[PDB]
């Protein structure tokens, strides 16, 4: 599917009526008069903006994959609500944050 | 806190100038046949 | 001077082909 979706799937669509469209312009018209050097000539530019398109947004993505980089440090984890975090019901990890007055620890204590 | 796909439209206008183009094709293809 | 036929629809699968493992293979690299 990730070579369908960079595209929308209307698109695609679209550039197969575009296909078929140039298909029988050519039909109605190994060089052939001039009508067929305006039509390869708007399929050239088409087709080169398309895949530039294809090429910049799966870019993007693949970027954004490796840009986001999951919790990982312990101040990074604390400052976020959507990852719930916890601890033991009764231990030495747990009295330790309670019991601490750093900053950080006493933030997720909170 | 504070502050996809392609796109369906922005891509469009390609779309628009290519069909135009081909429409201006019709007319060039046309006339000498 | 392409044969045509099948032939023709044969170079635009290995086209399609090429051209979506070039393009991939541009964005994987950016």
């Amino acid at each position: 599917f990730s070579f369908l979706d960079p595209l929308a799937y209307e698109i695609w669509m679209a550039i197969v009526f575009a296909y078929i469209l140039v298909s029988v312009v050519l039909f109605l018209v190994s060089p052939r008069s001039l009508s067929a050097r305006i039509v390869a000539g708007v399929w050239w530019f088409f087709t080169l903006i398309i895949i530039s398109s294809y090429t910049a947004n799966l870019a993007a993505f693949l970027t954004v994959e490796r840009m986001v980089s999951p919790i990982e440090s312990a101040e990074d984890l604390s400052k976020q609500t959507e990852i719930a975090y916890g601890t033991l019901d009764s231990g030495s990890t747990k009295e330790f944050f309670r019991r601490s007055k750093i900053a950080v620890f006493d933030k997720m204590w909170t | 806190a504070k502050d996809s796909a392609l796109s369906l439209s922005n891509v469009a206008g390609v779309f628009y100038i290519l069909v135009g183009g081909l429409g201006l094709a019709m007319l060039v293809a046309l006339i000498e046949f």
